[PDB]
RNA sequence: ACCCACUCGGCACCUUACGAGAAAUCAAAGUCUUUGGGUUCUGGGGGGAGUAUGGUCGCAAGGCUGAAACUUAAAGGAAUUGACGGAAGGGCACCACCAGGAGUGGAGCCUGCGGCUUAAUUUGACUCAACACGGGGAAACUCACCAGGUCCAGACACAAUAAGGAUUGACAGAUUGAGAGCUCUUUCUUGAUUUUGUGGGUGGUGGUGCAUGGCCGUUCUUAGUUGGUGGAGUGAUUUGUCUGCUUAAUUGCGAUAACGAACGAGACCUUAACCUACUAAAUAGUGGUGCUAGCAUUUGCUGGUUAUCCACUUCUUAGAGGGACUAUCGGUUUCAAGCCGAUGGAAGUUUGAGGCAAUAACAGGUCUGUGAUGCCCUUAGACGUUCUGGGCCGCACGCGCGCUACACUGACGGAGCCAGCGAGUCUAACCUUGGCCGAGAGGUCUUGGUAAUCUUGUGAAACUCCGUCGUGCUGGGGAUAGAGCAUUGUAAUUAUUGCUCUUCAACGAGGAAUUCCUAGUAAGCGCAAGUCAUCAGCUUGCGUUGAUUACGUCCCUGCCCUUUGUACACACC
């Protein structure tokens, strides 16, 4: 046939990091628990799901994308 | 196949035809789902 | 090859066919393909009596080496037709007339 | 000299063949394993080789005599069937010619093919039997090519990873042609469905039509193929299957060691021609009668009218029948199958036209129709697939199928006005009458039709008539090009198509060549169907107009058939 070609630089795919992280809640002394990172307002999110914190952005990931709640 | 054996061709072929008549002649004579969702709906 | 084919011919001949034909095409065990006709008895080819009296199939048999064609032709008894013409358009039957015991003295009958 | 008969001895010939032979053949090649008249000589698988060496003869060239080493399984005879001939003899054919028709070949454009070009210009096919072929009219699709971007749709098994997360997704920005979370940034989400590797799969218009099936083309517009019993032969085989005559035909007659038969041709099937009779039709029409319009007429003519009734089946439709068998008569011949002529007839070229189609052949075409297929290739930076955009149309040129023209048997303008085969729409946009808008192209409101019911009498075109042009590259011709307006489609640029003005080329009948054709044919002409969103200079069918000239030959060409030769049989590649 032809047998190869192309400039250089194969592309990579993705990770999903590592993240031991679903520990974001704060317990005071014995035992009271207060939540970090405010949860989400859509009827598809039972407010067990939270909103990512960037800048401007807070965003719902259980909705795979949808919605912009910005506080 | 080769022309040397052609007799044993015709004889075993004759013999294959008799066994289709024997198999033939003998054969002329011879010898819920949704409801389990409803009853489990408790 | 010939065993199976000959045996199929003799079973269809046994079955009261006017005649039958088995064609094997393709390649058996050798590089170069071949074709073998196996016929017995009476068959016809041209014309509408084909459409009435002969059923043909072809079948692709797919083997470790390759693919063989099998085209089986069977000519049923026309006299047994039971729906269709009962003979070939070729058939012409005269009726065997009689031996006459000749003449008489003329006379007459009365009733 | 000649004739006839006879007889020795000759050169030959003819027929047999009792006999012999592997056979072709042979009065010897016979008088044979029933093996013996006399005698001379030669040969003992094929090569090496008539070579080496010695002897001998020769002026010489060469003669006579004449080994071996080594090598090899066939070489050789006669005959058979095939096959093949730059051999002959017969036949057949408008894919051959004669007599002619219209052309093609020239020109412009249309198209395919080569070539060049190109990131790419995807690829098959190359005499007839490649080149308006792959149903191949490609804007994306198609699509196989090229420039880039995504996705797994990587079954299943084992391993490993891993609930402290195997893995999935994504907003904004970045990025990207792109409102692709491709990838990055950021940090939520998901929950054992994946991920990683091995093994194994899967897909591939990737390869091989020279591994195959299936199909198809071609030999073949052909006429050939086989077997029973009997004859010939040791045999394979042969006769049958043939000189002649006849046919479209191994179609028949006839000749006959053959007789009597089978596949193929024929028959058969479909379709077109004819049925004052069969059975019927508001989904076909006819006459009558009402209702009624217009002319003129004391009447009569022409329309109109989905039922207003009554009758009928000529014309239209399709069931089942019938009819042609070359019939009758006369010619002509083997005194034959046939052939020519006449009359009749719907029809007498197998009535016209087709479908089907024996044995075999080909390295014909096709893995680019197939979830037909072997093997090879590839399979995650994919040859899988999708998306974006180009390409298949690219232009010094060579070739093939065509379309349009060179005009006065015409163009243009009125006017006349006639077909046949077709096809059409429910999750849908098909065929479209009518009504208005528009120079057009088209637009728009309605409508009939799943259809002998509506479009549709598809009011097609050539053609007919009355005029304008008047032989002037002209009012013939319309390539090229500009500007504008519409239609299909997401998308019209390299201009899908359509329309109006303008632009107004070559072409003054086409060299060497070469195609097709015999009667409702050739030729002119349009239509529908296929492709199909749009696009036909293409194809498949259809009807409209409708001739000249053959009713022969074997000169050319092509093929079939005898014979003939062969050392070919993997068959003249
Ligand atoms: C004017 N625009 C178009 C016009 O060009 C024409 O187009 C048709 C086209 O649609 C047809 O398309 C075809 O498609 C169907 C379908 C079943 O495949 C066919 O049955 C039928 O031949 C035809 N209707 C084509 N065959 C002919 C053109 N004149 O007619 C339809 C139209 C929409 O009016
Ligand atoms: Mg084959
Ligand atoms: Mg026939
Ligand atoms: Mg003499
Ligand atoms: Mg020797
Ligand atoms: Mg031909
Ligand atoms: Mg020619
Ligand atoms: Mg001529
Ligand atoms: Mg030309
Ligand atoms: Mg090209
Ligand atoms: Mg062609
Ligand atoms: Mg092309
Ligand atoms: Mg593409
Ligand atoms: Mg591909
Ligand atoms: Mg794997
Ligand atoms: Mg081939
Ligand atoms: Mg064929
Ligand atoms: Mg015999
Ligand atoms: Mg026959
Ligand atoms: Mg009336
Ligand atoms: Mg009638
Ligand atoms: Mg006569
Ligand atoms: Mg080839
Ligand atoms: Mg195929
Ligand atoms: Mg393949
Ligand atoms: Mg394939
Ligand atoms: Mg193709
Ligand atoms: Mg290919
Ligand atoms: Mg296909
Ligand atoms: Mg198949
Ligand atoms: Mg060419
Ligand atoms: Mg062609
Ligand atoms: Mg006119
Ligand atoms: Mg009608
Ligand atoms: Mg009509
Ligand atoms: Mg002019
Ligand atoms: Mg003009
Ligand atoms: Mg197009
Ligand atoms: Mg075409
Ligand atoms: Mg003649
Ligand atoms: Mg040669
Ligand atoms: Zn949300």
């Amino acid at each position: 046939k032809k047998v190869y070609t192309t400039p250089k630089k194969i592309k990579h795919k993705h990770k999903k990091v590592k993240l031991a992280v679903l520990s974001y809640y704060k317990v005071d002394a014995e035992g009271k628990v207060t939540k970090l990172r405010r949860e989400c307002s859509n009827p598809t999110c039972g407010a067990g799901v939270f909103l990512a914190n960037h800048k401007d952005r807070l965003y719902c990931g259980k909705c795979h994308s949808v919605y912009k709640v910005n506080a | 196949g080769d022309d040397k054996k052609e007799l044993s061709a015709e004889k075993e072929a004759q013999a294959d035809a008799a066994a289709e008549i024997a198999e033939d002649a003998a054969e002329a004579e011879d010898a819920l789902n949704q409801q389990a969702n409803n009853q489990f709906n408790k | 090859i010939r065993r199976a084919a000959y045996g199929v011919v003799r079973y269809v001949m046994e079955s009261g066919a006017k005649g039958c034909e088995v064609v094997v095409s393709g390649k058996l065990r050798a590089a170069r393909a071949k074709a073998m006709k196996f016929a017995d008895g009476f068959l016809i080819h041209s014309g509408q009596p084909v459409n009435d009296f002969i059923d043909t199939a072809t079948r692709h048999v797919l083997m470790r080496q390759g693919v063989l064609g099998i085209k089986v032709k069977i000519m049923r008894d026309p006299a047994k037709s039971r729906t269709g013409p009962k003979a070939l358009p070729d058939a012409v039957t005269i009726i065997e007339p009689k031996e006459e015991e000749p003449i008489l003295a003329p006379s007459v009958k009365d009733y």
